[PDB]
């Protein structure tokens, strides 16, 4: 029961992790014209139409947050099995 | 989930009392105009079909490997009339009318498995290109290992067809509709034949009030809950690994 | 013999013991039986 | 929960005494469009039925396997007519009428369980199609166990029926309601009544009154509470596990 | 997806009795300004064909080395009229029409392969200059592997020919829409229709009225989500690395 | 009964997690036009509709948020089950 | 990208019908403003395509050592009237007309690298004076190692020529444009042509109106994304160094 | 100009804000690899 609750655990991080939309960037439409988006894309200074701060019009996304409860359900199921057996395999952490 | 028209056209005699639908000036009583009545109310009936589900159907389709399009039109549908240029791959199911496929659910091979509609890049998609038309990938039958499909969807009744010898009874047709529905059908042909006419103040603003009290009724119908409404609960710890 | 099988198919992850997973998510499994018999081995074997 | 229709209508003459459905100019009595009034009585009463519960029903199914569709018609119930096509199935419960079926809600088997309904991957599921029939997939044979069924739903009850030569009397019939709802129910058959009539100023806006108050009524009935309404306190004790 | 013209003007009788379209004063009868009406749906239809999906298109391209403007008209489509100086090269698809490219969504190449549209930068980038004319960079033929093109872009209907021998029936053309946006449509023509007409306080906001209430359909259309809406589910784990 | 409510307690706690839904995305409707809902797909820069920043358009399910509740519940079962029987087996944790 | 006119001024009956353009009191029939109209609807054209991209085009410049302005117009492109004290440089692209550069955009030399536009004090800067005049400084030359250069620029279409012979049939005229921005282009000369008329307290805000409908049509037509947008992906990653 | 002060009206982009789940994960998997094998490596930071 351990192995196969933490196994599912492990793999749902993952899927948070991985399906996400990490590295790609949006922005808003009618913030930039043609040529300031040329520029912003080439890498230069730019220029955005008023009523649209940067900070807003454009977004950059990165990994999710994982909730404090994962932690806690994995370590739970270690100190268990750790406990059942009887032995520590000084391990859930540096081997030493 | 029928009515008389009967009982219809009567109480519908008591929303449409000012004006000519119904109503001699001397001794109202119902004209002719029954049809363009029947014409309207079949519309309300495909709204309130819309707007709620109330109905769903089931096809059968026998597949032949190397199809691409199948289209699902009632000239392909078993008890259908044959027409030569197409084989007729619907074996089982509804009747299929002009309006029946308001939109497609599910489909369901004969292994019990559920396949993906619309659902780009999963393993096994179905793609509708034209609302009524399903396409079906090569990769499909590369592997499939189902020789049928089962269709369901969402349906609106086929309306009766009225006749000039039929002009006699009228009373004989049968809306297809639970009575809640009906209630609420009623503000909805009051509101359209009202519409266009009148130029006082307080009679000009007839069809206006009918077309707020059929959103309110629609509205209380949605709160109390008087249609279908599927809601899902999968296992989840059959998959292997989450117990 | 089949009590024994399935035991044996969970430290090494097979067969029954493989999670079935859907085409497009994680399929990863992290060994624990296997983890904890590595680190009694070796202990029990010593004194010997 | 009855009314004599006498005490119906000689109320209903305090608040349509403005119009021509009760009342010669000169000596002001009842006219003999009583007919029109009950139409519109028995739909007043629908529509109470509709937004609170007062009243439930019950039936009972004796299976047949290798059946897929259960429709519940008063042709196929007990003492109705028996149609030679169908099987008279329904073997037990209250008169079954056009408008009796206003939502399924509960399935009982005759061991004492619960089935569920509409509820999609549960393990013994039964879904209705078309909102008056039951559709009963081959699993349900395959672990079922039971050989009859018992259906709950919400009620309407079924209106008298008037005839010319009941003219006579029309004050033997009984309306079936609670009084509570009797003052609501004049509200709302007063404005339905009134709406299509007048072109002042002030008499233009009786129907949007009336509207007004019978919507304050049924709120202050929900708010007293003079309905059914039950409250689910399961065990979770005795399952095992949960002590 | 289709409806007859007849049942489409006997509705709009309903909504168009005020006005010149359909009507004599005396005897309501339909007249024969039925080309200007047949105009006015044709509009209809081909601005709910841009404001939903509805229908989707395909073509195959055959590549030629050293071409760099591709463009899509019905003159290089096989089937079609061959004009001599031009090549055909469009061997496969749906018959081309004046409105049938809306906007080009996908190419996909013979090898399963997807090219990127209008991404500048990318590796193998398709550009549209004119927006029915594909771009191709001499990059691509260096390395592009792949003989033909598949191109899938959102379709506008064709719309029938009418003609003044035609003018007999005009009850055989065939509107191509689901019943849904048919009851939008009506909405639509008539605003159209009567907003350049009336001169009184409450006859001049008849085509206003309709407009909003053509707004007000759209939107529940679109929540109602009664048109074809694709949902990407890439798989990201197959790439070598995700897992 | 401590085996009993120590059983129900760590049920109660898979269902909470399973049932939920982790790693599903859902869009608002009318954020995205077809092909930015295809870029979007894709993995591509996009352009989204004004009016709807993505940081509210967009959303992607997690595992939701464990009560501190349960944590205290089966600690103070296993507690009272150590006193009752008197031998402490170096468990609730780590077995050293 | 082209309609006929005949179907453009047909249509614009319809809401012209009010007025002088294209109606005789008695049996409204077009009158002969057809030129007026045809410059109103030039000047709509050229509105939409400055809203919208729709377009874009392509020029070849062969350089010349020591030049310090090159102005691009017509009598300096290939095909063109050869000015004699002009000497014509301009050797490829689509043929130029009076309106056709609305804003260059991109300038690409013969080695696939790519210049800047009006970004003061980068490597090698190119200012254009007089948003039709490309201004090359000396340093260009001093280290240029190209021998040509290519331009893009935003395009708008050349209106073809009518003439009184013309008058004729002005049906094979056609209009450059997809059909969105037809519909679209219906209220804009609507507006245009029905602001200076009228006198009366609702028909004196029809311009105004129709300008408020063009504004919609046009968000509506931004929002559904029926143009040509290019969205940037570069690399990063191949400058040696961000890997 | 009036209505647009700097702090506003000009912005200098920087590198986003990497959320604090990656570092998590990394520990992890580093954690769960060491148990495996054996060897801690006295890695993960300074070799020493």
């Amino acid at each position: 029961d351990n192995q196969r609750i933490i196994g599912a655990v492990t793999r749902g991080m993952i899927d948070t992790m991985a399906r996400s939309a990490n590295g790609q960037v949006g922005v808003m439409k009618g913030a930039l014209d043609v040529t300031n988006r040329r520029r912003f894309d080439r890498g230069e200074n730019y220029e955005f139409n008023p009523g649209a701060d940067p900070r807003a019009a454009v977004h950059m996304h990165t990994f999710p947050e994982i909730p404090q409860s994962a932690q806690y359900m994995i370590n739970l199921q270690q100190a268990e099995a750790e406990s059942m057996t009887g032995v520590k395999a000084f391990n859930a952490g540096i081997s030493g | 989930t029928i009515q008389l028209k009967q009982v219809i056209d009567l109480l519908a005699e008591g929303e449409l009392s000012n004006i000519k639908y119904v109503n001699i000036d001397t001794g109202a009583l119902v004209l002719e105009r029954v049809p363009s009545l029947i014409r309207a109310i079949n519309l309300g009936v495909l709204d309130l079909h819309k707007r709620f589900l109330l109905k769903e159907g089931m096809l059968k389709i026998q597949l032949e490997e190397g199809r691409r399009l199948y289209p699902l039109r009632p000239a392909y549908q078993v008890g259908q009339k044959p027409k030569p240029g197409v084989p007729q791959f619907i074996t089982e199911g509804n009747k299929l009318g002009r309006q029946s496929i308001l939109k497609i659910e599910k489909i369901i091979g004969d292994n019990g498995v559920e396949y993906y509609l619309n659902d780009t890049w999963q393993p096994l998609n179905i793609t509708t290109p034209e609302f009524d038309v399903l396409e079906i990938s090569d990769e499909f039958y590369c592997h499939s290992s189902s020789k049928t499909l089962e269709v369901r969807y969402r349906r609106a009744p086929t309306p009766m067809k009225i006749c000039v010898d039929n002009l006699d009874s009228w009373g004989c047709i049968d809306i297809d509709l639970p009575y809640t529905h009906l209630q609420a059908l009623l503000y909805f042909v009051a509101s359209r034949c009202q519409t266009p006419i009148g130029f006082m103040e307080n009679t000009a603003q007839e069809g206006f009030n009918f077309s707020q009290k059929y959103e309110a009724e629609c509205a209380n119908l949605d709160a109390q809950n008087l249609r279908i409404d599927p809601v899902g609960n999968q296992d989840r710890f059959t998959r292997g690994g989450w117990v | 013999i089949t009590q024994i099988n399935r035991w044996l198919d969970y430290m090494h992850v097979r067969g029954e013991g493989k999670p079935k997973t859907e085409k497009g998510k994680s399929a990863v499994q992290p060994p624990t039986i296997r983890k904890q018999a590595e680190w009694r081995y070796s202990s029990l074997s010593e004194p010997f």
